[PDB]
């Protein structure tokens, strides 16, 4: 893009963060959300938009 | 959290709706 | 007796088009009853000395030559009926559970991961057989056989035969790449990639000379992966030898139950990853899919309700493709015996 | 692997793959001890005299 | 993406010469190996890798009766995936007191209680309910060497 | 009905039959009937 | 979304309206 600001944002719905593989949750992977050895986040595992089933 | 379980005597061990997205909730029956 | 469904996995077979990805690029779609493919021969008479006076024997200006070819057809298809919704499903706890609609489009979205998958399969099979040989046959119960042979030297598709088969001779104290390079001195044009079978590259690799060309100071810049490198995966991407590329595709499909590999039983295929390749697409022949206005695509799906007494919603996805090569000269195709 | 078929004729009704279903049960271990005061009255191993 | 070897079994797999012969190629491998003495005490001992696997030697002790066994037998090499799915699952636990103060269906449950009694004693109890799965069974060969 | 016409003039539609075999049709169809209130006004005769 | 469906215990399965323009609504019961 060539505006002045090239900052934008996207709307993420609260479904898409999930376990990569739909796997169970481990100790330092908790609903999808990376969990350092304090109780704060380092990072978070987003799914892809599926409309169809397939 | 009763909300998310069988319910309060098993009144609601049937509603069980899909966590499907909202296209995939309203594209079907758009017409 | 309650229960719940902690894990519930599920199995596949080994599958990826390599062969279909590396040497079959830029598809093509056409609407058109049959397609062309035109060769030209190039071959230049050498000036024959002539006398200064004689002064004749015109030469005839070259002519090519070209082929017809007509696209196959495909058309899989699945069911679902009210009888197999009500019982249970084998991926559902036996507590949550849900409604009989939802068990529904539960199995429509299996069928048509099966759908697409089985597609996926005719196309990379037809890849195949068309890089090994020059031609293949596509025949079926219902499906008249039509053929496509695009014009390929007897002088390829090099077998080995009583002489010079590298299991007989010793693996000790022999070169294997003078029989490389002598096979693919026919191919036209430079050689670049080279897809081994298993077993061949087990046979292939066992050889001392060829170990050697490996851990020589100054002889080469070639390296590999002599040790074990990928045991799960379809495809190995080994290092370089010399100038060419090392491939061992190791693909499986399913014809009946059983499983089958694609490359068959230690084959070597000599080639240019920047092969043209052609992936054409016909027309797909559905009424409603010409009421709809496409046509010339591939993966068109649809359902329907048959208003009959048990009901039924079927599905159904067709493709029609045909995979060309626009010249076949440019593989060399190995038995290694 | 999807065959061929004639665009005039149906093709067969291919057909839906179900699956196959396990069962488990588990089961318990139990350790127990007793302390009583005749043990404490004395002097430990470890304890310095 | 891993091995794992009885020590007796990791002789054997690399006694033979075409092994160490993988390690001397400049350009004909990329497998870095420990195969000298690594670890002469402890149990767990990984050995660097061979290709893509990463070969690791288990030695530890279990006692049942009494001596000292050891968890795996004497030859044993195990083809497995690093990431392979396995689930621990501990079910309910059956004692009155734990339905009391609000426990069940967790691992180890402690409690410590004293008869009433002229003569009192104490007893110490931890209970569980401890069981190992695979999703899928079929992952990882097991074989015996010789 | 569906479309809500009744005794109108030349009812037309084009519909698809559901089936692996698939073809629309096309079709028009009327009832026709021509009257002429007054029978007499004319004489047709047939010449020679 | 329950609109376009079958409804609580199947009370809306027949109410099946056409999804027409004005123009194919109004002009053929016009008079």
């Amino acid at each position: 893009s060539s505006r002045l600001f090239r900052t934008q944002f996207r709307m993420v719905s609260p479904k898409r963060i999930s376990n990569p593989n739909n796997t169970g949750d481990s100790r330092n992977c908790r609903a999808g959300v990376q969990i350092n050895d304090s109780g704060a986040a380092l990072g978070y595992y987003v799914s892809e938009d599926g409309y169809p089933g397939w | 959290y009763h909300g998310g379980g069988s319910g309060f005597g098993g009144q609601l061990r049937s509603w069980n709706p899909p966590s499907e997205s909202v296209d995939a909730a309203l594209l079907p029956n758009f017409t | 007796t309650t229960a719940q469904l902690l894990a519930a996995n599920e199995q596949k077979f080994k599958f990826d088009p390599l062969f279909l990805r590396l040497f079959f690029r830029e598809s093509y779609p056409f609407t058109t009853e049959k397609v062309y493919l035109s060769q030209i021969p190039g071959l230049v008479n050498m000036a024959l000395y002539v006398s200064p006076i004689v002064s004749g024997e015109v030469i005839r200006s070259r002519g090519g030559s070209t082929s017809e070819f007509t696209p196959g057809y495909v058309k899989p298809k699945h069911e679902v009926n009210p009888q197999m919704t009500l019982r249970r499903l084998p991926d559902e706890d036996p507590q949550n559970l849900a409604d009989p609609a939802y068990r529904r489009r539960r199995i429509i979205m299996q069928n048509m991961r099966d759908e697409e998958l089985a597609i996926a399969q005719v196309e990379e099979m037809q890849a195949v057989s068309a890089v090994l040989k020059g031609k293949y046959t596509m025949t079926g119960e219902a499906f008249d056989p039509v053929e496509v042979d695009m014009g390929r030297s007897e002088e390829n598709n090099i077998t080995q035969s009583g002489g010079t088969e590298w299991s007989k001779r010793d693996k000790s104290t022999y070169d294997p790449t003078d029989d490389i390079e002598a096979y693919a001195l026919n191919a036209s044009g430079v050689v670049n990639i080279i897809v081994f079978d298993p077993k061949g590259w087990a046979l292939f690799r066992s050889f001392k000379a060829v170990k050697e060309k490996l851990d020589t100071r100054r002889g080469s810049n070639s390296e590999l992966e002599t040790a074990v490198k990928d045991l799960g995966k379809a495809v190995s991407y080994k290092g370089m030898y010399g100038d060419v590329a090392i491939v061992v595709y190791s693909g499986q499909y399913v014809e009946n139950g059983v499983k089958k590999n694609f490359l068959p039983d230690n084959t070597m295929v000599l080639g240019n990853t920047q092969a043209r390749g052609l992936r054409t697409y016909g027309c797909i022949q559905d009424a409603d899919a010409q009421r709809e206005g496409i046509n010339a695509s591939a993966r068109y799906p649809k359902n329907w309700v048959t208003t009959g007494d048990p009901a039924r919603e079927f599905t159904m996805i067709q493709s029609a493709p045909l995979m060309l090569l626009a010249d076949p000269d440019e593989f060399v195709s190995v038995q290694l015996a």
